This record gives structure tokens, C-alpha cells and sequence, in this order.
């Protein structure tokens, strides 16, 4: 008569993309649609457990997470698990409710491994993936003649989630896995000058394509040693993987979209830096109906969760989680209108899979492996005015790339650089 | 620190590597 | 009235050194110790819950043994947990403990991380730490004159504990922590046949003092194909990481002790080859309360455990296990002795830290980071019989490398070759 949904977010950090304070309010708009749709569900009462997966700091954890995974499966028995979004936390409660054969849906927890279903069993993912990052990485290669040689950085702060560590490695073994060019790396440590002379020798030896997971500040100070050592669009292309664009405004407004503006006095020489500079986001849905979930969202959220949601690229969780349980109820109503109960999670977790769907996000297919295809925007400088735009854009399903606005991506040489150099690297 | 050894004890983060050098992956 | 020891190991599977069947028998050999001496917790019934660490395939499970803490720490709310020994299982076991405030004892988990008691307090390591390795390789360097550069080489089985990649980091981090030399170091598949010109071809241009964590048969490979390269002891020193004496059988008897022995005719071109190699192992314990200890444990296994103990290096574990329960008794005794009880988690784990204490493995030392001082002896090839013999021997408390029966290390050229060859490695 009534769904037990198990939430294990961060219920009180409001720090992060899956934050229940921006997760909460978009998964209460999914429980009142399905309470005013009379085709899902009718006659339930879908009810919530939350659990906490930070721990006394605040910060998300491996351990207070699977604590609080078992305190509500003893507790309530839920059909259901929704969340953790950080990878660490994750883990530990996936491989817990693939032993306990509940279905686990989740906006979060995009690393490679979580990817792996056979451990993972129901398991859905319906927020980005970091191997769909190497799928748009694949077709930005084969579609721009780079087929040797590409250079990878990275740098994490000691204690978070390694979000930088989990992008390249979904990236580093998809684009391998796809195109077996050699994909060097290299780790780093941002506060650390002593790395900086390593990278920019690193750089001017491994690769001439090069990818930067890092904040933007140091993605900006790379930059600018690039261009004082004589490093331009016309050997190197930095891109900056930027997929929440931490380093651009949001598509609302705040035009222009400058990342290398700082007020510093460094700022002019930053832009003829990053005429080598090219930044990859994910895709910001386009449909109205977003546009309508981003207004009901802050309105909610700012009423029941005293909370504030800003515009920007990390509301694609938030629409993600909303959407995601649409899709699941959906697909209980399905189980049920054919015999099934709540708790076939093996058959429930097959509808949702190889399955396209509308959501406030648009379109969004669940591919074969339960993990949502995921949409990437390529942004570029306009050389005249010097701001930053959309110009390419990836369809996760498809794998295609379209020009955007009919615009062109800057070369200063005409056309893209060469993967490998002249006469080799030295 | 070190790039491939010290971070953390899950099977998460050894599914790559990618700090290390190896011949397998 | 009774005190509750929780136990979290492989009690199906027999393979692992600290399965149950193998600690069972050591474990209630202590406590009928502890029953017969008045002077450990005088009328205590110390009562035992066991839970399975392993998971339905039966190998040791980072989901089956946090599950097993839960069950046991909900229902009997034990002052003590035993185990587990797997790395993958002691970690979050040792993070669900340290947030409880309950001590844990194990005579395995050696990996670095386990050794952050920040995270994992209260957690007490009894047996064997890849750190103390790493000191063993200190000492052997300093004593031997090598300053520059190492290389090491290491194998794992596609999953399993990743026992050589522990014992690696182990011996890397702490090694660079004390020397600051450079260690290269590189992965390999043991049945790939791909990695073996690669390594030998590594090994020839990125070290002479050669370390090599690896089964048996690998380590004999590849000590094969570096004779037929070429590569002896003038100029090379190979290592076997073997720490459990896998390529060696028990000191009991089986006399001599051949590594290189095989039965394939090889055997006349492997002890040529072995005449480069030493095996690095822990260090039997030489008391004779060990002795009267194995015969115990192998006549209570069995008898209460279906289970016959070989002789072993791999017999130090459950013999730890024993020492460190009995370590643990008397710490409790000495908390109830000054007005503490059994939960007081922090005073009896201070009790049992930075102290030496004498067990039927002899003289051991708890160190100030509660991981106890691990002792290793060194084994080479009598180039007059070419049988493998202990020649030196380290103490870990002290730090000292003492020879072994008068014995001499050989080397083909009179002394230890250098680390870096003449004019550089090209
Ligand atoms: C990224 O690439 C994806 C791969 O192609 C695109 O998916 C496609 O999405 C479109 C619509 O968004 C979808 O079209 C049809 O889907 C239904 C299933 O086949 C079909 O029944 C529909 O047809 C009905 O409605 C139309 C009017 O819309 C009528 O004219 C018809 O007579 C019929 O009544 C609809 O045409 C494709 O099937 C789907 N392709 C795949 C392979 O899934 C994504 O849309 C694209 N995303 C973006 C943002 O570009
Ligand atoms: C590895 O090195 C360790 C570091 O040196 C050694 O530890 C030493 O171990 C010895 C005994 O094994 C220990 O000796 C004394 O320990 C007591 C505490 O100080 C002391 O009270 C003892 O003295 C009593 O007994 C003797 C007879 O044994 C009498 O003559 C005395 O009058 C007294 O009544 C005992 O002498 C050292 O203290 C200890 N040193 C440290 C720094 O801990 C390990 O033994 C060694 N292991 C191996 C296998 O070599
Ligand atoms: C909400 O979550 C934030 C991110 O998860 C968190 O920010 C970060 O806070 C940690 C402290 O927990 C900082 O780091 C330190 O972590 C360990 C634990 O003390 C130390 O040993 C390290 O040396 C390091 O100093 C991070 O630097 C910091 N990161 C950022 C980007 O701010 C917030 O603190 C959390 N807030 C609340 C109220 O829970
Ligand atoms: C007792 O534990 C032994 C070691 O923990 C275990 O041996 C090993 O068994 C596993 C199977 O679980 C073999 O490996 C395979 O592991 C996964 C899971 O199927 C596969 O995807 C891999 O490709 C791989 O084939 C190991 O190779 C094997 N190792 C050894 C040294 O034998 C025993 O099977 C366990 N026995 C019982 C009765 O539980
Ligand atoms: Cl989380
Ligand atoms: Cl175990």
C-alpha cells in the first residue's frame, strides 16, 4: 500500500551536487507528479527513510554511508536506495544492496568501477559517467585526425572524493579501451610550485593533446606558464576538464562567460593564453520543461530546505535524481500492471535498462549497462570578443558531434594541430 | 604522497591503476 | 561476568594463513589459558561469536565482512573484535570498529593504510606490517652500501587481496621515507607472456638491486631468463619478496632446502641462475614454547576442526593471533585492575601499545603505532651444495642485522655489486 524509499545523501553538507538540500526538494517534485499521475502507482503512499552518508566532519564517507545503508534496511526494508553520489560512499552501499537484491539509483558514483554490474547489480545510473567522458573524448579524436598521442594532468586535494583521479580514469581506460593511442599521465598537487616546472617539461615532452582535470585557477596559472615558455594554439590544444564548468558562469545569464577574467592584472596576458584553450562541459539540457524544473526547484527548496539553488551545470544532479525516480516508479508500475512486486528488483532494474525516457533533462536513454547516456558541450574562444561558447556538442546516445550556432572552433593555425610533432618530441 | 601508492584501501581505486606503472590495464 | 570476542575470518575456507581453522585451535588454546591462570580476569568466562568474512564464492569479501561486524556487533556488542586478516576485508571492518569505540586485534590487515591509526584507532596488528619490511630493506641497504637506486617488480592474481602490491607499498613508502632513493618499480601478469621481455628488459635499465614479490615459479622464470641473458651476480642481486617462505618448505625438517628444484631439467640451469638470488622471508620464531605450541595447535585442529596443520612460516599467524589475545586479556585485567572495565577501548588499547610483552612466539614488541615489530630472516644459496640457508637475521625492535651461524653472504665477486653500474645503465 505504501514504497519505502532509502536516501543515503548528505543531508546536512549543502557543499555538494547531490546535496540532499538541492536533492530533497527535486525528489519531493518527483513524489508530488507521481502522486498527481493516476498511471503510477496508484493508490501508494511513496514514503522516505533519509540517512546521512557524511560523517562528523561533514565531508561524505566511507564509513558513516554503509553505517546508515544498514540502519535503514533493518529499520524499514526499503524497495529502494537512492543516492550516494560520492564515489567512496557509493561503493561500500552498492556492493551492500546488491547482496541485500534491492535496486540502488543514484545521479552520482560515476567511476569506472561502479560501472562493473556483474558486482554493482542493480545498480542504475542516471547522472553522468566518466566513460561516457572517453566516448566524447573518442569521437573528438577520430573527428579531428589525433589518433597517436595525447597527455592527461590531474591534481585532487588530499581527503575529497578524488574527483579528478575517477574523471581520468574513465576517460583514460574508455578512449584506450576505443582507440589504443598512448594516453600518457601525470599526477600533481595544486598548492605544490615544485610540480609546476615537472608539468610544463611534462607537457613540452608527452603530448601536444592535451587534458586538464584541476581547478580553474590552476587550469588558468598552467595557462599562463604555457604561454610565457612559448606554447600556443598553433603546436598545443588545452582542454580543461571542466565537466560542472566550475570555471564558467551559468547559461542563465552573466553574459559574457570569461574564465581567464581574474582582476589581477594577469588578465590580459590570460586571454592570448587561452586562445590554446578549450573547456568540455557536460550539456545543459535544453527543453523548456528544465527550465520550468529549475524555478519549481528553488522555489522548494528555498521553502522547505532553507537553502538557496544557484544556477549552474551541478542542477543536472538534482534533474537526474528527479528523473530517475520518475523512471523507476514507472517501471514498479510496470513490474506490478504484470504480475510482479515492488521488491523484483531484477525485473524492475530490466525495464529501466536499454530504455529511453522523457525527464525535465530531455531526452535521456539508459544504455545496456544501466548507466545513462551522458551529453557533453565543447566550449571555445571567440577570437574577436574573446568569451567563451558552446561550439561543439555531443550526443552521448548517438556519439555524434554537431556544430553549435554554426560556429566554428578557433585554430590559430586554421585547423588542428598535429597529435605528434615534426620530427618526434625533441 | 605518491602517485600510485597510499590512496585509500577499496577496490574502487584499483581499477586502473593510473598513478602506477604497470603492463596490464 | 563474560566478556565477548567478536571473530570475523574465514571460517569455511582453509587457503588463508588466518583462516579459522587454523586460528580456531590457537585462539582456544589461549583462552583455556586464560581460564587457567588466576592471574588473567579471575572468574570471566570469555565467550566467542564468530562471524564468516568470506563470501559466497568463499574468498575473503570487502561486502560479506563488514556485513558479519554489523550482525555481531548488534547482537552480542562485543569489547573485542579478531580479524580479519585480508586487507580488502580489515579496512572497512577497521573503519566500522574505530567509529564504535571497540578495540580490534589481527594478525593480518599488513597493508600501509591500516597503519593510519587516525582513521583506523583502536586497532591493534599483532602479526606481520609491510612498513616493518620496508625498514628490514632499510637496514639491509645501509648495511650493505647501496644509496642510489632499487627496482622492484610485482605480480597479483586478478582478484585476490593483492597481496604483492601491499607488500610493495609497504616496502616503497617506507624505504623512500628513510633512504630517499629512487625506487622504480613496475607490475606485471604472472601468465602473461608479453610482460617478460619487458621486464627483462626493465630490469637490465632500470636497476641492479632487483627486488621481486611474485609466486615461486615466476621468480624461478624469470631467474632462468636472466641467466640466459646474461645477467649474474657480478652486477646483479635479485631479491625474492617471499615472505611467507612460498619457494621454501618448513624448518622442521624436508633437508636441504632447493628452491630452484623442480624436475624439469631446468633444474641444472636454475641453481647456476639462483646463484644471483636471496629470498627475503619472516623470521621462524627459534623458542621452544613455539614448538610445543605448533604440536598443540596441530593436535586441537584436528580434533575440534577436521583440519591438519602443516608445518610453516605461514604457522606464525595463528600463533599471533594467540600472543595477541593473550596481550589483550592482560590488558583488560590491568584496566579492571586500576578501576577501568572491558569497554574502556582507549585505555586498554594505550595499555597494549609502546610494550613488550613474551608469547609462544617469543619476544615481541607492540610499537608506538600498536603494530607489532616484525623480525626477517635472509636466505642464500651455500654455493658448495647450492641449498638455500638462513645466512642473516633481523631483529625488528632493534634494528640490527646479525649473522646467522657464522654464515657468509655470497656474492660472486667477493662483495655486494654496486646499485648503478660503471657509466650509467646505457
Ligand atoms: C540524441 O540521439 C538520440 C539517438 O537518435 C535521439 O533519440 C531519438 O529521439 C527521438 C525524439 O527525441 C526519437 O523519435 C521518435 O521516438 C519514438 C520511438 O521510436 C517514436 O514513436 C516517435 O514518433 C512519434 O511521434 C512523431 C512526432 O514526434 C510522429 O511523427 C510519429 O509518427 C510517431 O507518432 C518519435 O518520432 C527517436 O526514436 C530517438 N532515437 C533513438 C535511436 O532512440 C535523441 O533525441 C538525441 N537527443 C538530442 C538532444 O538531440
Ligand atoms: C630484539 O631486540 C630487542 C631490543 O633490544 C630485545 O629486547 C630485549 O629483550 C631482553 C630479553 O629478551 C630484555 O631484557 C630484560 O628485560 C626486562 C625489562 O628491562 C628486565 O627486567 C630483565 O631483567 C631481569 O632478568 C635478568 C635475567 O634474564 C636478570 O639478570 C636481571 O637482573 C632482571 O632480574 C631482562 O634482563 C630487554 O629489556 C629488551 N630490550 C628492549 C629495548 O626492549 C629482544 O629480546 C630481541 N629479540 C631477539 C629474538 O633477539
Ligand atoms: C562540506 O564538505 C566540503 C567538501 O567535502 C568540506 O570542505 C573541505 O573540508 C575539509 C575538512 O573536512 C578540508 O580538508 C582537510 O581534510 C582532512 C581532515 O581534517 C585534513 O587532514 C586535510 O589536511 C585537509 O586540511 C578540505 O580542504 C575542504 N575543501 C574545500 C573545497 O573546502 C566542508 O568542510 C564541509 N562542510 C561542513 C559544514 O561539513
Ligand atoms: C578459498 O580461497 C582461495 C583463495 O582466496 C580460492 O582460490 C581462488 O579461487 C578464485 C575463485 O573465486 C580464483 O579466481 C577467479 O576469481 C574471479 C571470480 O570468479 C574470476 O572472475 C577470475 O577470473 C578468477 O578466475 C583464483 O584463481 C583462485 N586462486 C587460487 C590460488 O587457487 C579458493 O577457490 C577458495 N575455496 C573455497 C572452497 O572457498
Ligand atoms: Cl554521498
Ligand atoms: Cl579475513
Amino acid at each position: 500500500s505504501d514504497l519505502t524509499v532509502a536516501v543515503v545523501l548528505p543531508l546536512t553538507n549543502t557543499s555538494y551536487p547531490w546535496s540532499w538540500a538541492r536533492v530533497g526538494p527535486a525528489v519531493e517534485l518527483a513524489l508530488a507528479r507521481v502522486k498527481a499521475r493516476p498511471d503510477l502507482l496508484p493508490g501508494w503512499t511513496v514514503r522516505m527513510v533519509l540517512g546521512s552518508s557524511e560523517n562528523a566532519a561533514g565531508v561524505c564517507s566511507d564509513t558513516a554511508a554503509p553505517l546508515a545503508a544498514v540502519d535503514l534496511k533493518w529499520e524499514h526494508s526499503p524497495a529502494v536506495f537512492l543516492g550516494p553520489g560520492c564515489v567512496y560512499s557509493a561503493a561500500p552501499v552498492g556492493r551492500f544492496t546488491a547482496h541485500w537484491r534491492v535496486p540502488l539509483l543514484t545521479a552520482g558514483a560515476p567511476a569506472l568501477g561502479i560501472g562493473v554490474k556483474d558486482e554493482y547489480a542493480l545498480t542504475t545510473r542516471t547522472g553522468p559517467s566518466h566513460v561516457k567522458l572517453g566516448d566524447f573524448v573518442t569521437a573528438l579524436h577520430r573527428r579531428l585526425g589525433w589518433e597517436h598521442q595525447a597527455l592527461v594532468l590531474y591534481a585532487d586535494r588530499l581527503g575529497d572524493d578524488r574527483p579528478c583521479f575517477f574523471i581520468v580514469e574513465g576517460l583514460y581506460m574508455r578512449v584506450r579501451e576505443r582507440l589504443n593511442i598512448t594516453v600518457n599521465h601525470q599526477e600533481f598537487v595544486e598548492g605544490d610550485p615544485d610540480h609546476y616546472p615537472k608539468l610544463l617539461r611534462a607537457v613540452r615532452r608527452k603530448g601536444r593533446v592535451i587534458y586538464i582535470c584541476s581547478s580553474p585557477d590552476a587550469f588558468r596559472n598552467l595557462m599562463l606558464l604555457a604561454l610565457n615558455a612559448g606554447l600556443t594554439g598553433e603546436d598545443y590544444v588545452f582542454f580543461h576538464l571542466d565537466v560542472f564548468g566550475q570555471s564558467l558562469k551559468s547559461a542563465q545569464g552573466l553574459v559574457p562567460q570569461k574564465p581567464w577574467e581574474r582582476g589581477d592584472g594577469q588578465d590580459r596576458s590570460a586571454r592570448q593564453a587561452f586562445q590554446a584553450a578549450k573547456i568540455i562541459t557536460y550539456k545543459e539540457p535544453d527543453n523548456p520543461e528544465y527550465l520550468e524544473f529549475l524555478k519549481q526547484l528553488k522555489l522548494l527548496a528555498d521553502k522547505k530546505f532553507n537553502f538557496t539553488v544557484e544556477d549552474g551545470l551541478k542542477n543536472i544532479i538534482p534533474a537526474s535524481f528527479h528523473d530517475g525516480l520518475l523512471l523507476y516508479v514507472q517501471a514498479v508500475t510496470e513490474t506490478l500492471a504484470q504480475g510482479g512486486t515492488v521488491t523484483d528488483g531484477e525485473n524492475i532494474t530490466q525495464r529501466m535498462w536499454n530504455r529511453s525516457f522523457q525527464g525535465v533533462t530531455g531526452y535521456l536513454k539508459i544504455d545496456r549497462n544501466g548507466d545513462r547516456d551522458t551529453d557533453f558541450s565543447l566550449w571555445d574562444m571567440d577570437p574577436e570578443t574573446g568569451a567563451f561558447r558552446v561550439v561543439l556538442n555531443y550526443n552521448g546516445t548517438s556519439q555524434e558531434l554537431m556544430a553549435v550556432s554554426e560556429h566554428k572552433l578557433y585554430w590559430p593555425l586554421g585547423y588542428p594541430p598535429p597529435d605528434v610533432p615534426k620530427c618526434g618530441f625533441d | 604522497r605518491s602517485s600510485c601508492f597510499g590512496g585509500r584501501i577499496d577496490r574502487i581505486g584499483a581499477q586502473s591503476g593510473l598513478g602506477c606503472n604497470s603492463f596490464r590495464y
